[PDB]
């Protein structure tokens, strides 16, 4: 008819308190004739023979709750860990009441610990509401905490599925260094200016020096910090402005205790209204055998349900987390803490204060400064991208057309040959043709300037599996675009279900299909539905380019997989080398769209398309995800497809015959 | 598959019946087939307001009209697509390649 409570404490005053609740628990339950005894312990400098003497005294002493309320521990690790541990090895719950690590919100590990704090990866959360307010939809993660950080990315993730949204950079890495700049630098070079920090006070204190040192507290820049990140030497380091949390009644402990004597006085109060009440033996000495109703006491606890204490409304989720936790709102003006903001469970409110940013004027910071110098890459497209050596040095030969036009050529850059045969030899040239004066016609629409640079293969890029890890990976120019080297694939690229599940894509500009360029008994094919070509052999040759999207549209096709077994023997590099080879009768046949082999007709006319129009498909420019260049980008395109500026360049190349 | 069609009786009064019909062809079996791999549940009807759509004083008609003013939620039968229709609604990527033409004898 006796209950134990266990505790870790030492101040007197505190112990006092924790007693006096204690006393008072029983107050308004009745005459039943259940007693509550409490045992205190103090602080040995060390910490494990701490761990044994906590463990075997609450194993002598029977006690169903145990409580850690050391906030001011010396050792900066802040691990009342083997405690817990210990109960869990008979599945007893210990009431965690400091520190708010998210190693502890694993219930595999820590099978029965609970805690009345969230971990810190819920003021994310509270920064994910900062996303529903000044509407933001791109931000720059930076952890250094490996042992919390892939839950926080992992919640970061959670929170971001709703919008299906992605961070535009996340980084983790090993906390002691000082060399971060780089990244920083790299960060720098983003468009949004978001930063989410969690780290501990030295690398924080790391990264503000460092930002100093780069004098990022511009315009524009969004600085959003926690209460780990505000003091010591990073309090010090701190730039003004900045917007930081506060927890309300987090650090006080009088309170904390009495609410969470209230808690385990509710809970075992209900407790006792059930049957199959079990003790926890004297384990010390030879009993190994566990508590039979660790989880049932556990789903006790599960389903607590409060409406009275000092604070507010305390229950236990799938987590076993406080819920609904009033915060604060803090910035930084001219370094003194100044208070600009509540928030309830859900809710932010901002107060008459004003918010005083450390750029500019006290609105929000537009901090997504979009990609002004386009990084344009592209691949050697015969009919579009016309690519010619300079005469002296950088300059380009200003040649007119029949219509009394001169091209309007560009300043590429671009290597000589394929790896095997000039491995590192780029050269600026000068490039012109079809995607050049769109990309021109762009520029004059639009408020940007560009730079135009090429592709290091002859390749769109395919799904292949790397040879170590047994991962698959892309190259050409999905390799280099998702690298960050690119900033827009402007090509004609093959528009399929792949490409689309990892990037967004704009309007096609072109609309061609499929055929066939052969060289003129029928010496025609007729398509795809020759019985010759559906069972092959060595005469008729049709191959198409080496890692194309042919090959994989052919590959998804499993009805035609003796196609599939036939061109592999045959695949290019380059579509001009199937050119040169069908020139000189080596080839028979070649799978290619239809308006470069109609312009190639126009050219050589020896060269002959096929009857069968099929897979009547629509080539766009490659894109990144969900950016400010996608609407007025699309909308300059549509512009470009009401009027005849589709056939002005028609009338550049297409139309134009020889 | 079965549809409605909101056809009134006269000029002289609004109300009208809602007479039930049959549709096949290209975009029902568009519709059949998103059906097949999405796996919901849809609800056809027709529009008893006009033709595509055309603003008159910031007053759409038509099938803009049921959809900028949200009384449904997509339009899968045949639209063109210009500025200003894209600028009211988000259309998904084009399939068929559907031009203008002149036709003579």
């Amino acid at each position: 008819k006796i209950v134990n409570i266990g505790a870790v404490l030492s101040t007197r005053k505190h112990e006092q308190m924790f007693r006096e609740a204690v006393n008072q628990a029983n107050k308004r339950h009745g005459s039943w004739k259940i007693q509550l005894n409490a045992t205190s312990v103090t602080h040995k400098p060390n910490a494990i023979q701490m761990a044994l003497s906590v463990c075997e005294d609450l194993i002598s002493s029977q006690v169903y709750a145990i409580l850690v309320s050391h906030p001011p521990t010396p050792n900066d690790h802040f691990t009342p860990t083997p405690v817990s541990y210990t109960a869990g090895f008979y599945r007893i719950p210990v009431l965690g009441l400091t520190t708010r690590m998210s190693i502890y919100s694993d219930k595999s590990i820590h099978l029965s610990f609970l805690r009345t704090v969230p971990p810190y990866s819920h003021q994310s959360s509270v920064w994910f509401e900062m996303m529903r307010v000044y509407n933001w939809n791109h931000i720059i993660l930076l952890v250094s905490d490996d042992h919390e950080g892939r839950a926080a990315q992992k919640r970061l993730e959670t929170l971001l599925e709703e919008r299906e949204s992605k961070a535009e950079k996340v980084l983790q890495f090993d906390p002691g260094t000082k060399n971060v700049t780089a990244l920083l630098m790299e960060a720098r070079e983003l468009e949004a200016r978001v930063i989410i920090l969690s780290a501990s006070e030295d690398d924080a204190a790391t990264v503000y020096r460092a930002a100093a040192m780069l004098n990022m507290t511009g315009s524009g820049y969004v600085w959003l910090v926690g209460e780990r990140e505000i003091s010591g030497n990073a309090l010090r380091y701190a730039p003004d402005g900045i917007i930081g949390l506060q927890l309300i009644n987090g650090k006080n402990e009088s309170a904390h205790i009495s609410d969470a004597v209230g808690v385990v006085a509710q809970a075992v109060h209900e407790l006792l209204e059930k049957e199959n009440i079990t003790d926890p033996p004297r384990g010390c000495v030879g009993n190994t055998n566990i508590w039979k109703t660790g989880p049932l006491f556990k789903r006790v606890l599960m389903s607590s349900k409060y409406a009275d204490g000092v604070t507010g409304r305390v229950e236990f989720n799938e987590d076993g987390d406080r819920k609904f936790a009033n915060y604060s709102i803090m910035n930084l003006q001219n370094r003194k803490l100044v208070q600009v903001g509540i928030y309830n469970g859900t809710h932010v409110i901002p107060n008459d204060r004003k918010i005083i940013w450390p750029g500019g004027e006290t609105e929000k910071p537009r901090g997504y400064q979009m990609s002004t110098r386009l990084k344009i890459v592209t691949i050697h497209q015969e009919p579009f991208v016309y690519v010619k050596p300079t005469m002296s040095d950088g300059t380009c030969k200003e040649e007119f057309t029949v219509n009394g036009d001169p091209v309007k050529k560009v300043i590429c850059t671009g290597p000589n040959d394929t790896s095997p045969g000039s491995p590192r030899h780029t050269v600026p040239q000068c490039c012109y043709g079809f995607c050049i004066d769109l990309l021109i016609k762009l520029a004059r629409t639009m408020n940007f300037t560009y730079e135009v640079h090429l592709v290091a293969d002859g390749k769109f890029g395919t799904q292949e599996r790397v040879n170590n890890s047994n991962k698959k990976e892309w190259n050409g120019m999905m390799g280099e675009l998702l690298s960050g080297q690119a900033d827009m694939i402007v090509a004609p690229l093959t528009i399929n279900n792949e490409r689309a599940q990892y990037i967004e894509f704009s309007k096609p500009f072109k609309y061609q299909g499929l055929t066939i360029l052969v060289k003129k008994p029928e010496e025609r094919i007729t398509g795809i539905n020759d019985p010759r070509l559906r069972n092959p052999s060595d005469k008729f040759i049709y191959a198409t380019v080496k890692q194309s999207s042919v090959d994989i549209y052919f590959r998804r096709q499993v009805e035609l997989s003796t196609m599939y077994r036939h061109m592999e023997k045959h695949n290019y590099e380059s579509a001009a080398e199937a050119i040169q080879a069908v020139r000189d009768n080596k080839l028979h046949a070649f799978i290619w769209d239809s308006a470069v082999l109609e312009f190639e007709a126009s050219q050589k006319c020896d060269l002959v398309t096929t009857g069968e129009l099929f897979f009547r498909s629509g080539f766009g420019i490659g894109m990144r995800k969900d950016s400010p260049w996608k609407q007025n980008v699309s909308l300059s395109i549509l512009k470009s497809h009401e009027n005849g500026f589709m056939e002005d360049l028609d009338k550049t190349w297409v139309r134009y015959q020889e | 598959v079965p549809c409605r069609k909101f056809v009134k009786i006269n000029n002289s009064t609004n109300e009208g019946m809602n007479v039930k019909k049959c549709c096949k062809g290209f975009c029902i079996d568009i519709l059949k087939k998103l059906s097949r791999t999405v796996k919901f549940t849809y609800d056809l009807y027709l529009v008893t307001n006009g033709k595509h759509g055309k603003k008159v004083n910031n007053v759409w008609n038509g099938m803009i009209g049921e959809v900028v003013y949200q009384r449904a939620v997509m339009a899968v039968g045949s639209l063109t697509i210009n500025e200003e229709r894209s600028e009211v609604v988000d259309f998904s990527v084009p399939f068929v390649e559907t031009g203008i033409s002149v036709m003579v004898s």
